[PDB]
């Protein structure tokens, strides 16, 4: 049972077994030959550069790019022969690591038994068809006298190296071409091959601020991803291509109208559901019913299609073996004429399984690796690992939380501030970013500190519609999750079934076009000119000179800009000391009052008696931000009494709704007694509903207004940055122009208290981020929730006069039975609404 | 209760040192922000310094910048103020005041709610000097109307008060006591006069009991009628 | 800066009046209002603009608008003859107005006068001082001037207080003229003339070296 992992070398000679010589799909026929290893079953490897459908100059770093986050260039990567053999091994000790784990093994046994149909929507009905590049690749078998052979093999993924970006992993269907269309089969049910261009070394990082748990030692910091999650998280869109069920629309578009405003690649649904988290609501539950009929019905075709089958192309095949292995893969049944069938019971369990399943958050957990919360945290510049193999930094069993290290607590393996011998920075030759510019003096300002705000266009409107109720209509799960802890417990119980000989005859039949490179390469950068000032010239006036310089602090933000040695802040005592010279008196008053002066300047809390959701008011947010009203200079807190927690936005929205369509009634037959079925129906799909465009404002607060109020806690540790840096310089420079003969005892009572500023700025970050994530709780429940509530209270009244006018039209059929004089009394829950849940559904009784 | 007390200032010299103090009672005092606040013989209010309840974060207004500074003893409920290089524009009455609400939580930003009763500072250039008392006897020119008119003027005196009172006290009605005038060369002078009938003058006698407190200077000075 | 101009306002008893409290675009924060009487310690009126905490009557309210600010009260009573600052803030410290007096109810009151000639003890002394005394009259407003036989020696070794208010709601005063010894012997007669327009009335007492 227990999974085996070969071991090779790169001049290890070829054998016809488990190193051969291949053709990869979109080489079909082209006679191009790269050497291969075979890791596992049914996966392979090939240390080579993806190059399919590029160009030469598509691998040189760009001078600015057109979407996303920062990309690292070099084309010079996995060239020689040396970085080949050391992405062979990389790969091998990645995938030992994740064999260790019983979750990370029942992963890889999922993957190896999900052997894609021989087939898909355009083959024959009648015969297995193994005879096309997106099932099937070549290899060449050498004789002892050199003479070569042609052959075939059967697989599930292959690995290659990166692309012209190294930090960015990608998994991919093979595309089809039928009637100038492009197709995949790995969203059709049927499955294909799966295809990676995986790079071990560079990795992204993230930090620490948002979360909130909080450790007065631990502080603020950022962390870098372990390669073998990255490598699980890459294997879960194999998982999802190999099952067919690969998702593609229902995307999310950003907005690209606006200056603070993030440009990025859509956001795709099959991204969502792979990460995990509260980020999986985002879809809301009326699409993760269109995704989940789709599926039925492809499985439904496919079940048809399989029993249809008598025969295969190549004449080795057992046609026996094949179908109870499909039988198994799609969880079908047989009915008494031996056709294959869908149990529907059996399909959920499947369906939930493959989709909300396998999380990097939940792999995350039973591999203690550390993981950020948010699919919305901030992105750092990447680093790379170079000692990967060695030990010391990374096995195969704990990967950089070593515990003989004392490296497994509070995950400081993976802490940049501590674990400073695992990572190095990348050159910045190769780093390739997307700049704007604020010109007024003209700033640069990256693609990864502004603020992501979607579309209204991307959200669905199909709770919106014309639902008909008939009496066989059947109801909607609500039920979209699975557990890790299930998955591993099945896992255990599992028969060991084998999969055959997975070789064949030759491919004679694909096409070689692969799918052209998107560039994201530009030439220029995005010049604004702009009249005011907006919250970056206020975080740009904080900044201290990078010189031993005398600095000052003041309250004038052009003062700051203009001026070198002159720094903005909000903290009016504050400037009142750091600018006074303490002429003939102690470092001891003269430190201590300014310490402590940064203490009670920051963690300051305030409640307001209007807003009851809100317990925490940190007051110098306006200041700080340029977040101000007319007639407001400086009075946060009358602003907010008056327009309230709207005011944080830097982007105010709609929050209305249209219309919510009352419910039809069509089942005008009573032909049969004891129709009532309908009207459960009716009762039943008419409190779905009230879930649908509950989850569907639900969904759009985490993809518009929970972002601005996430970066408010970046913007504000970044500005809780520049004060403490700026502090801890004025305080230097007092003290090599301090000549006293107590000097030298007193140093480290200096620097004891300088460790003080960092305890009292985590301590205001604690009050700030009570602050934004309580004010964003309080503009979903009140607010949209009470006009999500508001008439939708409309459609209630509008569906028991139709109702109701249905009762009273079949009314000769229920009477003197005790069922219509109870099924007015009945409508009693329906004067009850049902109310919202923001985060746990509690029922004490 | 909720009470503050302040002590600490009496009169001084230019450029010396005196050092003030406001002792808290009825609160946990660690929770508040407590300012310093003062007034003029004449102006209004005049904020002056906010320290805060950490011992922590304070500021000054611009005319003191440098030349004062607030501490406060967390241990000892208490807090202080310093006063260094003592000007003549440094007189008047001085305050301590805690902000309000604090009870929720101290770093509460923009408040107070209640002061103590405040002590005197008071700077300047004379001396202590006891007074020169001297009679002020009626005649007609200021007499009957049905009564008479006479005092005792109190000459050349510094700190204020002066407690003043005639034959030891069995005479309170009729009594003027007039407020002190603050002349040029620094030193004080008030008067009394009493309201008395004028056709028994000579045969009843009329003392003034003179007490300058800061001086120990003790004056019983009589009153006659007298005939040019 | 806060202005409070003009620093006085009078209103009959029981009305309705306003202190008003203009600022400028520096400021934008909360005010406070506080009542204030010299003999006792300031009471807190108004706070955070509109706020009025318990204890303090259902008179005392106000508002402000853009960059004004004002306070309100009604039913005036005599008790309420006080002086009201307004206190708000900027990007630094605390900032106060320079203070409103309110004054109620009054009655024309005439001034007694009372001047005395140098007594028989400070000439042998070498001094010479001159008293006048006024008190009980109202308004607190009164000119005093000095006077040799028929010249003005207003300012001329003069010292004049100004008016305080008596327990008794009337105001006195006091001006003295010091002198060496022969101004005093060499003219003959000094004159304290005071004005009280509470009537239009000035009255003069004079005294004399020895006219006996």
């Amino acid at each position: 049972m227990p999974i085996t992992i070969n071991n090779f070398r790169y001049s290890d000679p070829v054998n016809n077994d488990t190193i051969i010589m291949m053709e990869p799909p979109y080489c079909k026929g082209l006679d191009i030959y790269y050497k291969a290893f075979k890791i596992t079953d049914r996966i392979w490897i090939v240390p080579e550069r993806y190059e399919f459908g590029t160009k030469p100059e598509d691998f040189n770093p760009p001078s600015s790019l057109i979407e996303g986050a920062s990309e690292y260039y070099d084309p010079n990567y996995l060239r020689t022969d040396s970085d080949k053999d050391r992405f062979l091994q990389t790969m091998v000790k990645l995938f030992n690591r994740i064999k260790n784990n019983v979750a990370g093994e029942a992963l890889l046994d999922k993957i190896i038994n999900a052997i894609p149909y021989l087939g898909n929507s355009y083959s024959l009905l009648d015969k297995f068809d193994t005879n096309s590049n997106s099932v099937s690749f070549n290899l060449l078998e050498q004789d002892p006298s050199g003479a070569t052979t042609k052959s075939a093999m059967l697989t599930n993924l292959i690995i290659f190296g990166p692309g012209p970006v190294l930090n960015k992993n990608e998994v991919r269907g093979i595309v089809l071409r039928v009637d100038n269309k492009n197709y995949f089969p790995c969203r059709d049910g049927f499955g294909s091959i799966m295809q990676m261009a995986f790079c071990p070394e560079y990795v992204p990082t993230f930090d620490n601020v948002i979360e909130n748990i909080t450790s007065l030692t631990i502080g603020k910091s950022k962390y870098f991803q372990d390669p073998a999650l990255l490598l699980m998280h890459e294997l879960i869109h194999v998982l999802h291509g190999l099952y067919g069920m690969q998702v593609s629309s229902h995307e999310i578009i950003p907005s690209k109208q606006e200056i603070y405003m993030q440009h990025t690649y859509p956001i795709s649904a099959e991204e969502l559901f792979t990460f995990g988290g509260q980020d999986a609501n985002l879809i809301s539950i009326d699409i993760k019913n269109d995704l989940y009929e789709k599926t039925l019905n492809d499985y439904k075709a496919i079940a048809n299609k399989l029993s249809q089958v008598t025969s295969c192309n190549d004449p080795n095949i057992d046609i026996d073996s094949y179908k109870q292995i499909y039988q198994q893969k799609y969880q079908f049944d047989k009915d008494s004429n031996g056709q294959y069938i869908v149990n529907e019971d059996k399909f959920q369990i499947l369906y939930n399984s493959i989709m909300y399943g396998f999380t990097e958050i939940e792999l995350g957990k039973k591999f203690n690796i550390k993981t950020r919360l948010s699919y919305f945290s901030m992105n750092h510049d990447p680093v790379k690992i170079p000692n990967l193999l060695d030990d010391t930094i990374y096995n195969d069993t704990e990967g950089f939380n070593i515990e003989s290290k004392d490296l497994k607590s509070e995950y400081k393996g993976q802490n940049m501030r501590v674990n400073t011998n695992a990572f190095r920075n990348v050159d910045g030759s190769g780093l390739v970013s997307k700049l704007i510019g604020l010109c007024k003096l003209c700033i640069k300002i990256k693609n990864e500190d502004l603020t992501f705000i979607a579309e209204k266009n991307s959200f669905s409107e199909e709770p919106f519609q014309d639902e008909i109720v008939s009496y066989n209509t059947k109801n909607k799960p609500l039920n979209f999750n699975y557990s890790l802890d299930k998955i591993i417990v099945d896992y255990n119980l599992q028969s060991k079934i084998t999969l055959p000989n997975d070789r064949t005859t030759p491919v004679t039949k694909g096409i070689p076009y692969a799918p052209e490179y998107k560039s994201n390469a530009a030439s220029t950068i995005e010049i604004h000119n702009i009249d005011d000032n907006t919250i970056y010239q206020y975080l740009y006036a904080q900044k201290s000179p990078t010189t031993l310089q005398r600095i000052t602090m003041t309250n004038s933000v052009d003062d700051a800009l203009i001026n070198s040695t002159k720094i903005y802040s909000y903290f009016p005592s504050v400037i009142s000391k750091v600018n006074q010279g303490a002429q003939g008196i102690l470092f001891l008053q003269w430190v201590r009052d300014i310490i402590d002066d940064f203490t009670n300047e920051s963690s300051q809390k305030t409640t307001i008696d209007k807003i009851s959701d809100v317990s925490t008011i940190v007051p110098y947010i306006g200041p700080a931000l340029n977040i101000v009203k007319q007639g407001y200079e400086g009075n946060f807190i009358g602003a907010l009494e008056t327009t309230g927690v709207v005011l944080l936005l830097e982007y105010i929205p709609e929050i209305t709704l249209p219309v919510i369509a009352a419910l039809s009634i069509a089942e005008s037959s009573t032909q049969k007694e004891k129709i009532i079925k309908t009207i459960d129906n009716f009762l039943e799909k008419r409190y779905e509903k009230w879930i649908e465009v509950y989850k569907l404002v639900k969904a759009k607060w985490l993809g518009t207004v929970n972002t601005q109020f996430q970066k408010r806690s970046y913007q504000m540790y970044r500005s809780l940055e520049y004060q403490v840096d700026a502090i801890k310089k004025i305080i230097d420079y007092e003290y090599k122009i301090y000549s006293g003969p107590d000097k030298e005892q007193i140093a480290d009572e200096i620097n004891n208290l300088k460790n003080k500023l960092e305890e009292k700025a985590n301590k205001a970050m604690i009050n700030i981020n009570i602050f934004m994530r309580e004010s964003s709780r309080s503009f979903l429940v009140n607010q949209m929730i009470n006009e999500a509530k508001k008439q939708l209270l409309e459609f209630d009244t509008q569906s028991k006069n139709i109702l109701m006018q249905y009762i009273k039209a079949n009314s000769k059929f229920i009477g003197i039975t005790e069922l219509k004089k109870l099924e007015s009394k009945i409508n009693k829950v329906f004067s009850t609404p049902i109310p919202f849940s923001y985060s746990k559904n509690l029922d004490c009784w | 209760q909720v009470q503050l007390m302040q002590s600490g200032a009496e009169v001084q010299k230019p450029g010396a040192s005196v050092k003030v103090s406001c002792q808290a009672s009825g609160f946990t005092l660690n929770n508040y922000y407590i300012h310093w606040l003062r007034q003029a013989p004449g102006q209004g209010f005049e904020w002056m310094g906010i320290f805060n309840p950490s011992s922590g974060t304070r500021t000054y207004a611009q005319k003191f910048q440098g030349r004062i500074s607030m501490t406060a003893d967390a241990s000892t409920t208490t807090l202080y103020m310093e006063l260094s290089g003592l000007t003549s524009e440094d007189a008047g009455v001085y305050f301590c005041a805690r902000i309000g609400g604090s009870t929720y939580g101290r770093l509460m930003t923009y408040y107070f709610d209640h002061w103590g009763q405040g002590t005197v500072v008071a700077v300047s250039s004379a001396s202590t000097k006891g007074p020169s008392v001297f009679p002020l006897a009626p005649s007609s020119k200021s007499t009957s109307g049905g009564t008479a008119a006479l005092g005792c003027l109190v000459k050349d005196y510094f700190p204020e008060p002066v407690t003043v009172s005639w034959n030891s006290g069995a005479l309170t009605s009729g009594v003027h006591t007039f407020p002190a005038v603050l002349q040029s060369s620094g030193l004080y002078s008030l008067s009394s006069v009493v309201t008395v009938p004028s056709s028994s003058l000579g045969t009843q006698t009329y003392i003034c009991n003179v007490n300058h407190k800061p001086s120990n200077t003790k004056v019983d000075k009589r009153v006659e009628p007298k005939s040019c | 800066v806060l202005t409070q101009g003009p620093v006085t306002l009078s209103v009959s008893p029981g009305g309705r009046g306003t202190l008003s409290c203009r600022a400028s675009r520096s400021i934008s924060t909360t005010l406070a209002w506080y009542q204030q009487k010299p003999g006792q310690a300031p009471r807190l009126l108004i706070y955070g603009a509109s706020t009025r905490a318990t204890g303090i009557p259902a008179r005392f309210t106000g508002s402000g608008s853009g960059t004004e600010f004002t306070l309100t009260i009604s039913s005036l009573q005599s008790e309420d003859f006080a002086v009201y600052y307004c206190q708000q803030y900027n990007d630094w410290p605390v900032t106060f107005g320079q203070g409103t007096q309110v004054e109620v109810k009054r009655t024309v009151a005439a001034p007694s006068v009372f001047i005395f000639p140098p007594s028989d003890e400070q000439l042998k002394s070498g001094t010479a001082s001159v008293v006048c005394l006024l008190n009980n009259f109202y308004p607190r407003e009164a000119k005093v001037q000095w006077k040799v036989d028929n010249a003005l020696q207003s300012g001329n070794s003069q010292e004049s207080v100004t008016e305080q208010d008596s327990k008794d709601s009337t105001y006195s005063l006091s001006s003295t003229l010091t002198l060496s010894k022969a101004d005093y012997e060499k003219h003959k007669v000094y004159a304290c003339e005071v004005t009280h327009q509470g009537l239009s009335s000035p009255v003069t007492k004079s005294f004399n070296r020895g006219e006996c």
